């Protein structure tokens, strides 16, 4: 599955930082 | 900000990483 656009709002942004920015 | 680019508009993982 291609890395397609997703809405990331509120605390999902935190989750995304944790999954995508942090080791 | 990330909310305008990824919550008001959706964003890919690769776009989100721009904000790390």
């Amino acid at each position: 599955t291609f890395d397609t656009p997703k809405h990331r709002c509120g605390s999902e942004i935190t989750n995304s930082y944790m999954d995508l920015c942090y080791r | 900000g990330v909310v305008e680019h990824c919550c008001h508009r959706p964003c890919s993982n690769a776009e989100f990483k721009k904000y790390c």
